[PDB]
C-alpha cells in the first residue's frame, strides 16, 4: 500500500537523472531523444497530481509536433558538435 | 546620539564577503576566457582579483568604522577617508608614486562626493522635498529645510551668521537715537 508513495519523488529524481543526459551525450539526436523521455517524465507527473487531461495534451503537443519538428530538422541538416571532453569544461 | 562601531566585527564580515566576491570574480574569470583552463587555474590565472576585492573591503571598513569613531559623529567625511583608503589599495598595484597619489587623493574624494549627498544610491523617503513639508509657513514657526518666509529672526542671523562684519543685533539706525 505505502510501496505507492513515493511516487513523486521518484519522477523528481528521474526528470533530474534525464536533463544530465540532455546536456551530455555525444550524438545530437540521441539528447534530443532524451529530451521526449523528459516530455514523458513530466506528462507522468501531471498524471501522478491529478491533471489527467494536460498530460495527453504534452504528449499530443510537445511530443507530437515540436518533438517531430526537432528530429525531421536534425536530420537533413548539418550540425556539428563536440564531445564532452573533461579538459574543456572543467573551467567552467 | 550616536552609537560607536565594531571595528573588527564589521571589517571580519567584509573580509568574508570580499573572500567570497573573490571567488565569484575568479569563476566568472576563467569561465569566460580562452586557451588551456583547468579547474586549478582558478587562482593561478587570476589576475589577483582576490586581493583587489579583499584589500578594498577590509581598508574601506575599516578606515569608516575607525574614523567614525575617533570622530564620534557620522557624516560625509568617513567615507572620504574610507575612499581614500581604498583608492591606497587600488593604487597599489600600480608600482609607482604618482600614480598611487592620484588614486588616493580622486578615489577618495569621489567617495567623499558620494557620502556626502547620504551615502546612498537611492532616495531617502523623509528627507525628499515631495514627502516633506514645504512652501510657506502657515503662521510663524521654526522654518524647517524645504520651507520658504519672508522674513526670518534676526536673533538668528546674529546667532548663524555671527556679531562682526556689517551685522549687528540691533539695526545701525536705532543704535544711534538722539533719545
Ligand atoms: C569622469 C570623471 C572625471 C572626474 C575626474 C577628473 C579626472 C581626474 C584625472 C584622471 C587621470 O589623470 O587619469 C590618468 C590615468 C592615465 O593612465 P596612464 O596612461 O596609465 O598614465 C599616464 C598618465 O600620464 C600617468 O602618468 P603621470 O606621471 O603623468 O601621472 C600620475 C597620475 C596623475 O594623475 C593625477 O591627476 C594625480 C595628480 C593630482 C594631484 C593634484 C593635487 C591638488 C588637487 O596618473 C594616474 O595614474 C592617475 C590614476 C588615478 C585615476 C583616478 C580615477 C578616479 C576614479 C574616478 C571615479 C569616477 O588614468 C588611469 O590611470 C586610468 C585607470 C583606469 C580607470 C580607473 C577607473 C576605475 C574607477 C573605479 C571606481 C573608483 C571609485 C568611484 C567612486 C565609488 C563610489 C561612487
Ligand atoms: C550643486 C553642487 C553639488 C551639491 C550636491 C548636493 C548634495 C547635498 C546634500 C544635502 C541634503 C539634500 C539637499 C540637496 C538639495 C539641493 C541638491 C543640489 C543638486 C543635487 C545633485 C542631503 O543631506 C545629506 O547629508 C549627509 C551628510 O552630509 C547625510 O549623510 C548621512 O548621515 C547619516 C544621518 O542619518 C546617515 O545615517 C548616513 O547613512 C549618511 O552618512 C545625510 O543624512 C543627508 O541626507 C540635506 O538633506 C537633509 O538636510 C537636513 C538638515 O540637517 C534636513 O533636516 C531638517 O533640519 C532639522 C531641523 O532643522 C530636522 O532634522 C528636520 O525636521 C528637517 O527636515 C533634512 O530635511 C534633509 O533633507
Ligand atoms: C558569499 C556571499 C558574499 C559574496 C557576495 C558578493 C557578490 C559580488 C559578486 C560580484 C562578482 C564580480 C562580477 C564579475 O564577475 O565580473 C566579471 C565579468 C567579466 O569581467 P572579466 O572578464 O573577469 O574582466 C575583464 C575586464 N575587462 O564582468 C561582467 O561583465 C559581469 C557584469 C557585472 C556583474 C553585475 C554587477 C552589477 C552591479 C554593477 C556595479 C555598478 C556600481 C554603480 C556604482
Ligand atoms: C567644471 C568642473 C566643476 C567641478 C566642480 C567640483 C565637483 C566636485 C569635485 C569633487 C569634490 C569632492 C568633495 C569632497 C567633500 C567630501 C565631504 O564629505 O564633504 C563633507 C562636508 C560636510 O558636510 P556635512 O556632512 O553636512 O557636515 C557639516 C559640517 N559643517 O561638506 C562640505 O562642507 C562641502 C565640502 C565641499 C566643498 C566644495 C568642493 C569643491 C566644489
Amino acid at each position: 500500500m505505502y510501496l505507492t508513495y513515493y511516487f513523486i519523488e521518484i519522477t523528481i529524481f528521474l526528470a533530474i537523472l534525464c536533463t544530465i543526459f540532455i546536456i551530455s551525450a555525444k550524438n545530437p539526436m540521441v539528447s534530443i531523444l532524451y529530451m521526449i523521455a523528459l516530455f514523458v517524465i513530466a506528462a507522468m507527473y501531471l498524471y501522478l497530481i491529478g491533471l489527467g487531461i494536460f498530460s495527453l495534451l504534452y504528449i499530443m503537443i510537445y511530443i507530437g509536433a515540436i518533438a517531430v519538428l526537432f528530429l525531421f530538422i536534425i536530420t537533413l541538416l548539418d550540425i556539428n558538435s563536440t564531445e564532452l571532453s573533461v579538459k574543456s569544461n572543467i573551467r567552467d | 546620539h550616536f552609537h560607536p562601531y565594531n571595528t573588527l566585527g564589521l571589517a571580519t564580515q567584509s573580509a568574508m564577503v570580499g573572500l567570497g566576491a573573490g571567488v565569484v570574480a575568479a569563476a566568472a574569470r576563467n569561465s569566460l576566457a580562452t586557451g588551456p583552463r583547468n579547474i586549478l587555474t582558478t587562482f593561478s590565472k587570476s589576475g589577483g582579483v582576490v586581493t583587489i576585492f579583499t584589500g578594498a573591503s577590509i581598508a574601506y571598513v575599516f578606515t569608516y568604522c575607525s574614523a567614525a569613531n575617533l570622530r564620534e559623529r557620522k557624516d560625509g567625511w568617513n567615507h572620504m577617508w574610507a575612499g581614500a583608503a581604498t583608492g591606497a589599495v587600488l593604487g597599489a598595484r600600480t608600482k609607482l608614486v604618482p600614480a598611487f597619489i592620484g588614486w588616493t587623493v580622486l578615489c577618495g574624494a569621489a567617495c567623499g562626493l558620494f557620502g556626502w549627498t547620504g551615502a546612498r544610491f537611492n532616495a531617502d523617503r523623509k528627507a525628499s522635498l515631495e514627502q516633506s513639508p514645504k512652501g510657506f509657513v502657515q503662521e510663524d514657526a521654526h522654518q524647517t529645510f524645504w520651507e520658504v518666509v519672508h522674513r526670518r529672526p534676526l536673533s538668528l542671523t546674529v546667532e548663524q551668521l555671527g556679531e562682526g562684519r556689517g551685522i549687528n543685533a540691533v539695526p545701525i539706525a536705532t543704535a544711534t537715537e538722539a533719545p
